[PDB]
């Protein structure tokens, strides 16, 4: 149900991003980011908007911003708009 | 180069390289000064291959420069030999990164539409850089042209 | 897909077995062929624009009625430009993956990723098998002109092409 | 001084918080499966096996009154280099001062 | 991201020149340590699981963040805290095999601060495992490939402050 | 907690907490004091139940504590049994919560991924809570006893 | 979101301490009046069109801003007014149930000044609604119900100002 | 098989084979009789090596053939030695296709999974194929054993 | 019902119930038998909850038996009491399911659409549900006149 | 889905009737039977790794399906074999809560042989694994509870022939 | 979204009155210069990939943006900066059919002028490429309708800036 049940390497799931969030964490943030296509040049798909401000739930966070990273992408600004800092339980 | 295509495919999947993916850096780091070589001799050839390719697009396409083109003039011929420079220079890049990222992420992509924009023949610089390889074989001995020969190849390919 | 060694190293693993002479003797003979199977390779390469447009040219010649109307059956063929722009992508795809294959040394590419699921895709499209069988057999004779001299590499050539048509033809006998 | 000060009080404060629990299973029986008598095998732990007893014999311990044990033991060296230091930059000002009170130019 | 190659490739495309002399001396320095790093990044690989767990012990576990009241405290922070660490080898190993520490800035100290702020991850404290793990792992390769590791350790860290 | 939990439920739907959620939110207020009761019987129990508990473990699994294993040591002993106080802990606020968030937002999320960062063996620590789920069940009532072992339980199920 | 319940476990576990006697105490203060929120839980939901529908007519029906060119003109702008109430009485009634207004900052206001003031929803007649809200809310769970109820109502109107 | 990794990485592109994965194929076609050569010598001495890989596992790990050890008796130590026995198989396919990837495939996918349960300890695995690459490395001359590292050292990893 | 709801969340997560999900069934069987006298005692009195709930309806709401009005003529106006037998028979099936799942899953997915192609007020069946809620709750006891007002309540919010 | 509740309003729904005498009680065999349900669902969670750890060894642990050229051979398909058999004791557990086998209908049974016969997964064994773990099973939980299980548990090879 | 005849409409509305007397001229304006715009447009897409042929070679052709170290130097920032005023062009043709420049703010403008920023694009020499093209345009579909057109390119240099 969590993104860390103990599945790392050698495993049956394939490896991806784990996340530290709880089940149906409630932590959301608020990024800012530029992301070129760099791939339109030989797609041809339409031009879309690539400044983006948007809230991000905390339980992908670490795919998104690593996501963004991959692609070129700059991360302009990011803070946490819902939760506690250092929370015990509450999170969920 | 080579390094930053192992690097690029191994971060994808969240691991470090394989037994097999680190020899090809291994391989690629070794021929790395036979490679520091032969690009050296090319940029001393950098004034010399247009005088044999420049000789060589025009008697195969005269109809380009000849008053009926619209883009031929006295006024644009002075600069000519610096043209290579650029494009041989980028074969300069490739030869050095051992794969084909200088002459793609530069060159290939965006070239078609880049011409498309005037309404020139395309096929005139496919045929243009074909015999560009015609003009570096002669300058260069017969081992090392089958080093910079697949170089070449993908400039065709790419632009077709 | 699997080359030459992945198949030898799965038919090995299948008994428990290490590899005796027998499997060792078949990689040997993709490590003979392997320098001479990237000469095969280097050449599609570079005459590759080529060996497309004499392939299509030599088709329609003998089957001018691709070029024509297509019939109260919708047949698709190389009638108008559209249609003859998406045909010739087809005779890229040919020889595009035949290509890897001779450097793979074994067909598993070719069915894993050109024939599950073609002869579907031809007859939704009404697209006519038996010229499309012949335009991958002129592709062969073609390249098998540049190698003339040694019969060696026209064994190698052959067998991606010849493939392609004894899995996409219909049983008759 | 005053931060090799405050690791003595981490120290004090680290062995207050296993110290129930250190008492606790200090009479508890805990029996080994090898390593006392020879009539076990034991493998490697005979004894120890090559190279494994470290520079120091304590460094091998895990636990956290010596993990900042370890870090009392390199602040510690900071301050007994620095206070060798000051010892002859105190000759120096001496030697100098020999100088001034012997008749010269100062 | 670049390596060392494409660093001289992406200068000298800017002026539009050729490669030069002095251009050329600096990749010849880096051709000829190839095997070194490639040596280095396969030991770190094996034991990747061991450079973390002695960084984390000889920095993290005898402080008062492992204790209650501090950050990773829970199972919940001690797993992820221990999961960043595992990027930081892994993204210092990219950077020793390519020769150039641009990829950190890229892909690691790309809005990295500004995450740690808000969630309240001491930056001191991951200074000094980030700097624990770099000896720890300058025994496993040598004081050659030890040196070299160091310099994209040191990276993430004066990026990080 | 119970009534985190349900209001997350109807939060997600966006509407009120139906007539069903609010009889199982006023059925547990009405179990208030009674839980209370329970876990101040396993606050004022800790050395019996930690005592009693590892030295159990130590007779199951020898190999923690004899050369080579992850608790041998008299500080490792002793930090192997703080350990069981943790789990011991948050048995108590799951008990008062009414579910298991407070045992699993705390030391059961990533607990496989830490243990396994110490050198620990997880059956090795579930076996540990396996020793410490009869000690405390032998303090306590019947319908007490079968209450308080289904919290066990679950630390038992999330550590496999 | 952390109830009653929850933010004295957060206390307790912060200092590694069991439930002492001062924490066991506020547990019994939520268990006590616990069946009271659970009474007044439903009677608002079961009120919750007709609370709006006379906070509304008393408030802000016949007032300039329901005339052409004001705020909620429109029908999707009418639709949107009666749409928010009913988000604070619904949000008001999860934090009299947990007897904690952390749900409401997490979920009603993060943010929501910005969002009115850059809208340009009259904030001052908001404010006026939600207190109206309070005095029909009020007069139907009593007063000793009410005290927890009223208790969100401003603090949503404080954290709104 | 390197080849193969190859193959799949230019067909995702849709483009032809390059010149840097051309060079990569003609390394490996021309580094095929030594390979052969290398995966042959530890085909010949199985015996050597998966007997005396187990003796060291058996002095660093004395716990596994304790009494309630998971490999304790004749017939357990018999299969303790038969699981060396697959990895050494697997390690000489990989060395012969060039990459790890008939590793993966075969006895690294899901690897913990399998032993978490049958009850083994997967330290105890990876330290016996540790034990198993010093009599391996033995037999070979100084750069062979430094070929073969790496197919010891990436199921290493995967079992950590 | 209670049990499917728990059933269904925890398998969109694919793990089992928590004693905290347990406790909730195990809270819901208790009250099964007050559960079955609350609904039987509505299911006698079917003839006085209807006609009386639609004998009141038609003094708060009477155009709609007017001249004009939807349920006009003794045709219409049975059906009209007909659709609130519906809602008193989903009624019963809501208490004893332990929510009010029934209800909504038969009679309130789509009641909107189907009532607005009618032709029928959707104002005046909640109109006629409020009604019948006042006789069935003077039927009844001091708590469990309380519940089941709840589940009438809940029918009427779904209905605007 | 639909438990033993829901199964019995719908019987009467479908045909306009309210709940009679011989629906109710069925409506009390469930209540009875609610206490000893949610006592074995807790057990058999706790127990699940060592149920298929058990009925695996008494089975098909040393089998040809161990070795080359039978299934389950790599560690790949050894893995994605327990996951299987860890699929049919959490939805055993679901329809005996439930007390009706329409879960496995949905979400297990539909379709799951023809999937079988593709990937060409042997039935006769994996008939032979569900049993053996019906026999752990009812052993934990007692006779009782023990037979409640096999209810359950016969459904889905009775499902799968 | 809003085009001149939508937003003389809006004008009335706001104040809740009737179409009077004025409104009906700036109604007729919008209606007699219809023909006139949709003429225009049918000639500006007809010769789109010419018109932006001088646009380029007109301003940014022989600067040193194309050589290198400038933008526009690589193939794929060429086709990318052609690509750009063709999307351009085709917004500016449809803010002159509607008569109003709001779809230039939705669909151009937002996040515009940061997109740029961040990429390091000059905005002194775009500028320049849209006004150039704007005079180009002025000739073929004439001198009143290329002002029409002109307002709009204006408005995109304007709020580039
Ligand atoms: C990599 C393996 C592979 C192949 C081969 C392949 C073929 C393929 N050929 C297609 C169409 C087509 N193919 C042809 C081909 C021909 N017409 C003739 O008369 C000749 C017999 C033949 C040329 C030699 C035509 C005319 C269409 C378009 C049919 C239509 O739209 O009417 C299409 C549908 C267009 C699309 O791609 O979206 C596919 C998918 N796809 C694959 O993935
Ligand atoms: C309905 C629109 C449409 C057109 C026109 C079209 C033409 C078309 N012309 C073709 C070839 C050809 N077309 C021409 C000649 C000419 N063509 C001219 O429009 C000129 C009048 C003349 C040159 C002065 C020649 C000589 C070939 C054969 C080229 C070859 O051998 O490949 C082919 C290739 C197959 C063939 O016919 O041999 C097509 C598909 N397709 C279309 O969908
Ligand atoms: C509240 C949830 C929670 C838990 C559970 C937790 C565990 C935890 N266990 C630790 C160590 C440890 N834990 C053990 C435990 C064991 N050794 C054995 O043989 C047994 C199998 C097992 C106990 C049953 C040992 C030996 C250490 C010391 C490891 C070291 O210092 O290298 C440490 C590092 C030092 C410390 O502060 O104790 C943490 C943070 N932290 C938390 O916040
Ligand atoms: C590859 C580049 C990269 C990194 C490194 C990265 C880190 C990152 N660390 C995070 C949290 C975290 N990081 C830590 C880390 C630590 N705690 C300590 O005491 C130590 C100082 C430190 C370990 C060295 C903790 C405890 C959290 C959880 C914070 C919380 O839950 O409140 C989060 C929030 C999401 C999540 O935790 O799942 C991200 C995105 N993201 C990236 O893209
Ligand atoms: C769950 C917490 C939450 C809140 C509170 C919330 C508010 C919110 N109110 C909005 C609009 C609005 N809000 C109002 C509100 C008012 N008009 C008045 O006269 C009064 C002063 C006031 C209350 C009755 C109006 C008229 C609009 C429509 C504005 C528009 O359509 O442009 C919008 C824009 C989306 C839309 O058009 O529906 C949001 C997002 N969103 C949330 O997620
Ligand atoms: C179990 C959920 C459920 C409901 C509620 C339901 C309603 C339903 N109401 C109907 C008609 C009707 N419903 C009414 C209702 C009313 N007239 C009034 O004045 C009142 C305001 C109102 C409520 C008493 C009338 C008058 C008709 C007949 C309409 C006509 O004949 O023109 C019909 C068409 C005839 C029939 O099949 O009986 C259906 C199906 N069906 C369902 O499955
Ligand atoms: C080709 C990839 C592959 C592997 C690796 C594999 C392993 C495998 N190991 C097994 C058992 C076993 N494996 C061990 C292994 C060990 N005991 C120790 O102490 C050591 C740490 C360790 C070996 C170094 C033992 C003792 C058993 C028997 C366990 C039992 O019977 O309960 C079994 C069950 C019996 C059988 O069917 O053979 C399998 C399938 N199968 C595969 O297909
Ligand atoms: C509809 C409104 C709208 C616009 C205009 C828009 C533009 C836009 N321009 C881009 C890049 C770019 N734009 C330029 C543009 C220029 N270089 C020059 O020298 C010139 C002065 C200038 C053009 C006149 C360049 C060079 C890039 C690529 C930058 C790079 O690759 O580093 C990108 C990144 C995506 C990609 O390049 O594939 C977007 C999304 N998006 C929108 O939604
Ligand atoms: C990779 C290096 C690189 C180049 C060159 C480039 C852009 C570039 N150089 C061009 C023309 C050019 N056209 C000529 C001359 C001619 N053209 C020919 O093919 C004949 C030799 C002759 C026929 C008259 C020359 C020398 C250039 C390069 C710069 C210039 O002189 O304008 C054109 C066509 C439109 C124009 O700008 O006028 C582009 C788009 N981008 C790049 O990234």
């Amino acid at each position: 149900a969590y993104d860390m049940d103990g599945t790392g390497a050698g495993s049956l799931e394939p490896r991806g991003i784990k996340s530290s969030a709880v089940e149906k964490d409630s932590r959301c943030f608020k990024v800012t980011f530029v992301l070129p296509s760099q791939s339109r040049l030989y797609t041809f798909r339409e031009l879309q908007n690539v400044y983006t401000t948007k809230m991000v739930p905390f339980s992908s966070w670490y795919a998104e911003q690593q996501r963004i990273q991959k692609m070129g992408g700059k991360i302009l600004k990011v803070e946490l708009v819902a939760g506690g800092q250092m929370r015990s339980v509450g999170n969920q | 180069s080579l390094v930053t295509q192992v690097i690029l495919s191994a971060d994808d999947e969240l691991r470090y390289p394989t037994a097999g993916e680190l020899e090809t850096i291994s391989s690629y780091l070794k021929t790395g000064e036979y490679r520091i070589r032969l690009i050296s001799i090319l940029q001393g050839k950098e004034q010399e291959i247009i005088r044999l390719a420049s000789k060589k697009i025009f008697q195969l396409h005269p109809e380009y420069i000849a008053p009926g083109g619209n883009a031929s003039g006295a006024r644009q011929r002075a600069l000519c030999l610096r043209d290579y420079g650029w494009y041989l220079r980028l074969i300069t890049y490739a030869i050095l990164a051992g794969d084909k990222e200088p002459l793609e992420k530069i060159g290939i992509i965006g070239v078609r539409e880049m011409y498309n924009s005037l309404g020139v023949p395309i096929i005139g610089m496919i045929d243009a850089i074909k015999c560009l390889k015609e003009a570096t074989v002669e300058v260069i001995s017969q081992e090392e042209e089958d080093f910079v020969a697949p170089y070449y190849d993908y400039i065709i390919q790419g632009m077709s | 897909m699997q080359d030459i060694i992945t198949s030898v190293i799965n038919q090995y693993d299948l008994s428990g077995r290490y590899l005796d002479i027998k499997g060792i003797n078949q990689i040997n003979n993709y490590f003979d062929t392997g320098l001479k199977r990237l000469m095969i390779a280097k050449l599609i390469n570079k005459e590759a624009t080529n060996l497309i447009k004499e392939a299509s040219e030599l088709l329609f010649i003998e089957q001018p009625e691709l070029l024509r109307p297509c019939g109260n059956a919708f047949i698709g063929n190389a009638y108008t430009t559209r249609r003859y722009a998406a045909c010739i992508r087809d005779i890229e795809y040919y020889l595009r993956y035949s290509a890897y294959s001779i450097i793979a040394g074994n067909n598993s590419i070719l069915d894993e990723r050109v024939l599950d699921g073609l002869k579907e895709t031809y007859n939704s499209l009404l697209v006519p098998i038996g010229p499309t069988i012949r335009v991958i057999q002129l592709l062969k004779e073609i390249i098998q002109k540049k190698f003339s001299t040694e019969n060696i590499e026209n064994a190698i050539i052959a067998e991606p092409f010849d493939y392609l048509a004894i899995n996409l033809s219909d049983k008759n006998l | 001084q005053i931060e090799l000060d405050a690791a003595y009080t981490s120290l004090a404060s680290s062995r207050a918080f296993l110290a129930p629990f250190a008492a606790m299973a200090a009479d508890m029986d805990i029996r080994p499966l090898y390593g006392k008598n020879p009539q076990v095998f034991a493998g490697q732990f005979l004894g120890v096996g090559a190279g494994q007893w470290g520079k120091t014999g304590a460094d091998t311990v895990r636990g956290r009154s010596r993990r900042v044990a370890a870090d009392i033991g390199v602040k510690e060296f900071q301050l007994e280099r620095v206070k060798q230091l000051v010892v002859d930059l105190q000759r120096a000002l001496a030697l100098e001062d020999a100088e001034a009170d012997a008749p010269a130019t100062s | 991201m670049q390596d060392a190659i494409t660093s001289v490739i992406n200068a000298a495309d800017v002026q539009g020149k050729y490669l030069d002399a002095n251009s050329v001396e600096k990749l010849r320095g880096y051709f000829q340590t190839g095997e070194l790093r490639v040596r280095a990044a396969a030991t770190i690989a094996a034991n990747a699981a061991t450079i973390i767990k002695e960084a984390v012990a000889k920095s993290l576990l005898y402080s008062d963040i492992t204790r209650p009241g501090g950050n990773m405290y829970t199972t919940r922070r001690y797993a992820a805290c221990i999961r960043d660490l595992d990027y930081y080898l892994r993204y210092a190993t990219y950077g020793m095999l390519a020769g150039d520490p641009s990829i950190l800035d890229e892909r690691v100290l790309n809005g990295l601060k500004e995450t740690y702020n808000s969630l309240g991850v001491p930056i001191g404290a991951t200074i000094q495992a980030i700097q624990a793990m770099k000896e720890v792992t300058g025994s496993l390769v040598g004081s050659d490939a030890g040196k070299e590791m160091g310099l994209y350790f040191d990276y993430i860290c004066s990026g990080l402050s | 907690s119970i009534v985190t939990k349900s209001i997350v439920n109807a939060d997600a739907e966006a509407r009120y907490l139906s007539p069903g959620e609010l009889d199982r939110i006023k059925s547990f207020v009405l179990s208030g004091q009674r839980r209370l009761r329970i876990a101040q019987t396993l606050t004022e129990n800790r050395e019996r139940i930690v005592k009693q508990g590892g030295q159990q473990l130590f007779q199951r699994r020898p190999d923690v504590v004899s050369p080579g294993g992850n608790a041998y040591g008299e500080e490792m002993t002793a930090t192997c049994l703080r350990d069981l106080d943790y789990y011991l802990r948050l048995v108590t606020y799951g008990i008062i919560a009414g579910d298991v968030t407070p045992i699993e937002e705390i030391g059961l999320v990533g607990v496989k991924e830490m243990y396994s960062a110490l050198g620990t063996p997880i059956s090795g620590v579930a076996e540990g809570i396996r020793c410490m789920k009869d000690v405390a069940c032998s303090l306590l009532s019947g319908e007490d006893a079968a209450e308080v072992g289904f919290y066990f339980d679950y630390t038992l199920a999330a550590m496999q």
